């Protein structure tokens, strides 16, 4: 799945054509197309958890937008396809507009249908059997929590309850015809696990930043690789978690164990669950892994290096100001406004020119 | 909920969904790495008594069509897949997989950990198994059926799939544009080849016809005498199921042919038979070769071909008679893939030159056959 | 199917509710529901030939309009249902909006699908087999002609070629379990014909006005009834053609023979074809039969009373103005304006006040 | 394109489409006017050896469901309809008609001029026919089989569908709210009736239970003696296929019960049997009565009821013995509908008081039966 950055280019034409406009891409592996696709969406780093809706069901105009979005593809098309199915459109209808093979479309419609049942039955209808079937389709805990009206952590606890965890398969070029000594894996909901984690060494896990986008390029990946190379050389068993296909970080040669997965809380926790690393590094992959720190720590993950709290202190405009204050350092005059008329006054205080940060 | 279950001799169970006929199936279980060509695969007579597992997860993406049938029926004893897609999506499709399965009355299961199964087969070797599709499939009973299976080793399946009576084949290969041709006319084909049906694949015949060969398909058990009487430009030995070893009749017949100067070419089972006939031995492999990406070296030329494979037995290279020279070896395991008689106009290939499904890399093997024939006719 | 007249009440609420707003109704008989519905459509007298489109395929807002029409039923819903299927909405999507049983909906969908083939194959694709299939589903020659991009008479010719004519069945209250001496018939594309026309008497055909509407009411049907009662009494064999379930015209008692059929050129020609009447009266059923007169004559029907030409003379404002002129009679001053500024002038000529008639 | 063809004895052919099993069907052809109830009709044993034609064009609108089955199977030899709906649309549907037909292995044809067919049968009387559904239906052949059909006249079908061994029934009627109820406990049923199974509709049994009867289903050929031994509060003679005439065993037995004081009630075939055993005569109707809008007058009360009919044979009113008073007659044709013994507690009804499908109008016929029973116990 390609990664775009149209928001940064307000006045740009955002319809997809023959001239590339994507700034990067994510890759995913699944035992089935549905599983593969869903995993790819949740690793895209756009805030999606799968097929999150774009338009409201009770929007009178909804069909008009959906139609537009389908006929003239934008970056969001994938999501408008599912919205289309939620709105009553048919696979043939969608086909006629998009030209995307029905083989793919039927799979998306089916997922929408399952989402509709989840919404309906609620968390209460999330029985072991059904939950399993949904996981097997690539459904993220977060997506399922949205539909059921719960916290992601609730679905996760529920899986824990049913002992519903993925298994890991390995890439081997030959469809298992030959054995592999390499550890290049992906998760899935199947029977046999081929992870076979070592009990031998001290493990260090490095979290990558998924697809590249403006602000989050190859620079973060370079650091992730260096970490792996250095510690491995140092004698640690290095574990890389990433899903950017363009990078060296996803080259099997770069780490002792590579998990080609979505850099999400769900995905990472499952790996940590069986690897039981000594430490996890979250400061090298850019924003993506950084935004996971606090939840990882919360879940018991052994996060190494500068703490999530220390990170937060800096990243928190208020915690920070306090510290600078404390250190007796210089900072430009600043205020936190709520209302317009508030700003103008405060602005008076602060003095023009001004830096207005959302 | 339509249940199905697969149980192996070792007792390993695979719980899934029935996608074909209701009932039970028993046979040797095999894995095939072919990401495409499932229909061709199922209709391959070499798969008689075998339960076929496909490694590629989505099986049935392009539905099915007559043109994609390698024989009259589905010979695969059963089919095992990870996922049966919601729809078939290809211009050429005439019937979705499930329907077709049900049509041919095949027991088949979907939704199982085909990877687990593959790894098991590769690691521990081939195993017999049983599939039960029904309301409440009985594991115990499946196990008994799988344990009671006699095993393909030493089993003559050729005599089981062969043709009752002899016939004539004059039809050529399919084309995108035209599709399957119309049967040529006898006076249109320069050569006349006699083909032993050990359970022959349509493509093999079609491709011979493309090369200008008019065919006479005979029943496996046909006498060399009865044959010679036909004044063949050449004799071809088809592919087929089970152990080549127990096919006394054919080995004997071939032996006869080898006394003559008529050109002989065998493919697969026929390769095996030709080797036996020359005094070589065959063995049953660990899990065998089944797929369409198998690298085979032409030792003579030092070139590689990506081939189509489907065999559980092989010719032992170490027991090869001096009058048998090695022409091809597998790059995957080193096993014997081709041989030529040092003293006679006879040679064979373990792979499938006619593919269907598979890479076309090996089709030139046919050409060599033709040379032998033209030269035989010169003389 | 009910008959409405909302165009006559501009400021009115045109949505269907629990208070009746319809001004009349049509009825149709068919061996199938498809056949039955299409015949009724074509007999409604609103210019429909069946499921004629309401929205453009290539209209960006089409889905939005359709949706609305479905959700909040108006007089045109039935056509919008077909548009919905053309636009890519599924049967379930349509169900959800309209609550009309899927049993009916699938039927309509199939008809659309059939129309799309017709559009694709064109007139060349109209082999006997297919054409017959189409006729059996009640498709009108006019509908087929529009899809095929031909003249309605071309389809009718095509049918004559293939010898593809309808058969007549009778109404008998018992599903043919008992014989009937009454000749209450309806057309259908089947095997056995039960019309059994007389060779015996001179027949007179009377065409009805179809459903009642404002302006075309019971008054026209009363005349129709009297023509039949008079001539029948006079000894002719009286044949009535009408499909208004409310009227005395459609009472088996009123005539010798009753054809409960749409009053259209196609349907009427078929009856004529087999009855070979002595004359046809088109002057008593209102506008309906009147508009057919020319075509009927052209096609060889024995129209009696005032000629279609004669009718046209009167109805054509041009022809008329000459006749008044011809006779040296008085008529208000009139003009035929094309442009605005042309009218303003002409209007100065004519003098206010002015009676603008489209 | 899946062809199907129906040929009548006279040579009249109806070409249409196959909607059930592939194959052939031979039987007497009849028409049924029921706008609703196709499933119950199909599952009516009385339809054994009969090819069913439904006058209502759209057959299958509501699908199928187990509750709507009058017997353990489909008795209809074949099904002839005008149109098979695209979908089934009813909350009670569990399987579409076509699927259902296939599953029961019924040969069925759609898309034929059922009206023409109906008028023909009415005009010329019943006819035997054959439906052939397959790749290339052979008309000649179809004519052959139709023509060769033995005919229902003099055919004892009751022995063919009757139960092998006796059994007990204690199940009541379905309710919208409660569906088909749980079988009652013997101690719950006041009376004990013995029912001869001449191909009995489950609704007859159920409605008897509703009245407080515990049943004992007995084979057709069960001996009066064996029966008497059971100490029945009442004896019931069920409905069934074929000619009532040839069923000597039953006649004989009935005669035996008639010497006693035990109440006897027969429905349809059992009505004919009763009549025969009383010295009456049965005839084969022109086309018979099949539908559910049949007016029947209770001559005694001078009241009409709309009933469910399904019969090809009737009892001759003109040959009735004096001990046999007439209780009901058809308003359609005047034919004999009910009779009661002047001297015994025995009566019968030609129609189906149990309907299913059909108007409930004639249900009270059961009531009288109970009265007889209660009064028989009093004594
Ligand atoms: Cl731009
Ligand atoms: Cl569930
Ligand atoms: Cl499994
Ligand atoms: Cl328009
Ligand atoms: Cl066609
Ligand atoms: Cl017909
Ligand atoms: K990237
Ligand atoms: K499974
Ligand atoms: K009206
Ligand atoms: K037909």
């Amino acid at each position: 799945i390609p990664r775009f950055n149209f928001e940064k280019f307000a006045g740009a034409n955002d319809r997809l054509t023959t001239q590339m406009k994507s700034v990067g891409e994510v890759m995913a592996i699944g035992r089935t197309q549905q599983e593969s696709l869903q995993k790819a969406l949740r690793g895209l780093e756009v805030g999606a958890t799968g097929f999150d809706p774009k338009v409201s069901l009770d929007d009178p105009e909804a069909l008009t937008k959906i139609r537009r979005e389908l006929k003239d593809a934008g970056a969001d098309r994938i999501w408008y396809i599912a919205d289309a199915f939620r709105a009553g459109l048919s696979v043939d209808g969608v086909f006629n507009l998009t030209n995307i093979d029905r083989w793919f479309l039927v799979q998306i419609e089916e997922l929408v249908r399952l989402e509709e049942k989840v919404a309906e039955v609620g968390i209460t209808g999330l029985n072991a059997d059904f939950l399993r079937q949904l996981k097997r389709k690539g459904f993220a805990d977060a997506r399922l929590a949205k539909l059921a009206g719960v916290r992601e952590a609730e679905i996760r606890k529920l899986r824990d309850q049913y002992d519903l965890h993925p298994v890991y398969k390995r890439v081997d070029t030959c469809a298992a015809e030959f054995a592999t000594d390499t550890a290049y894996m992906y998760s899935t909901y199947e029977e046999e696990c081929e992870a076979n984690p070592s009990t031998d060494r001290e493990k260090i896990m490095v979290l990558g930043g998924g697809p590249n986008r403006i602000g989050q390029g190859i620079e973060f990946d370079y650091c992730c690789v260096h970490a792996s190379l250095a510690l491995r050389e140092d004698g640690y068993e290095t574990i890389m978690v990433n899903c950017n296909p363009e990078t060296v970080s996803t080259d099997y040669d770069t780490s002792d164990r590579l998990y080609f997965e979505p850099v999400t809380l769900e995905d990472v926790l499952e790996i940590v669950r069986i690897e039981k690393p000594k430490g996890v590094i979250v400061q090298y992959g850019g924003q993506t892994p950084l935004k996971l720190a606090r939840a990882l720590e919360a879940a018991g993950v052994p996060v190494i290096g500068t703490s999530p709290d220390a990170i937060d202190r800096a990243e928190d405009r208020e915690r920070f100001q306090h510290a600078v204050e404390r250190l007796k350092l210089k900072q430009p005059a600043n205020a936190t406004v709520t209302a317009i008329e508030m700003a103008v006054e405060k602005a008076k205080e602060i003095g023009y020119p001004l830096v207005v940060r959302p | 909920i339509k249940s199905a279950l697969l149980v192996l001799e070792d007792g390993t169970q695979f719980h899934g969904r029935a996608i074909g006929a209701t009932g039970s199936a028993v046979g040797e279980v095999v894995f095939n790495t072919s990401m495409t060509g499932y229909q061709e695969i199922l209709t391959d007579p070499s798969y008689s008594r075998q339960i076929v597992t496909l490694t590629y997860p989505h099986i049935g993406n392009v539905g099915t069509n007559d043109a994609d049938e390698e024989s009259s029926q589905v010979h695969a004893q059963g089919l095992v897949i990870r996922d049966l897609p919601l729809i078939a999506s290809n211009f050429r499709n005439t019937e979705d997989l499930s329907s077709y399965l049900k049509r041919h009355n095949i027991v088949a299961i979907a939704d199982i950990d085909t990877r687990k199964l593959t790894r098991l087969l590769r690691e521990k070797g081939a195993q017999n198994g049983c599939i039960i599709a029904g309301d409440n499939p009985d594991a115990a009973l499946a196990l008994e059926k799988a344990r009671a299976f006699p095993g393909l080793n030493g089993m003559d399946l050729a005599k089981e799939v062969t043709t009752a009576e002899a016939y004539s084949w004059t039809q050529g290969s399919w084309t995108l544009t035209g599709g399957l041709p119309e049967a040529k006319k006898e006076d249109e084909l320069p050569f006349h080849v006699v083909a032993y049906d050990f359970g022959a694949k349509r493509n093999i015949l079609r491709m011979l016809v493309d090369r200008g060969c008019r065919l006479t398909i005979v029943p496996a058990q046909t006498s060399a005498e009865d044959v010679l009487k036909m004044n063949p430009d050449g004799i071809f030995l088809s592919n087929g199921p089970g152990d080549p070893a127990p096919c006394d009749y054919a080995i004997t017949a071939i032996q006869k042919f080898l006394e003559t100067d008529i050109p002989v070419f065998g493919i697969c089972l026929g390769h095996q038979l030709l080797a036996l006939a020359s005094g070589a031995k065959t063995v049953k492999m660990k899990f065998g070769h089944h797929g369409g990406n198998h690298p085979v070296k032409d030792v003579e030329k030092n070139v590689v071909m990506i081939t189509a494979q489907n065999h559980g037995f092989a010719v032992d290279e170490a027991t090869l008679p001096a009058n048998l020279r090695v022409t091809h070896k597998s790059l995957f395991d080193g096993t014997l893939q081709g041989i030529h008689r040092t003293d006679k106009p006879a040679f064979s290939f373990q792979g499938h030159p006619e593919a269907s499904p598979g890479p076309h890399d090996a089709a030139p093997l046919f050409d060599h056959f033709i040379e032998l024939i033209e030269q035989y006719r010169k003389t």
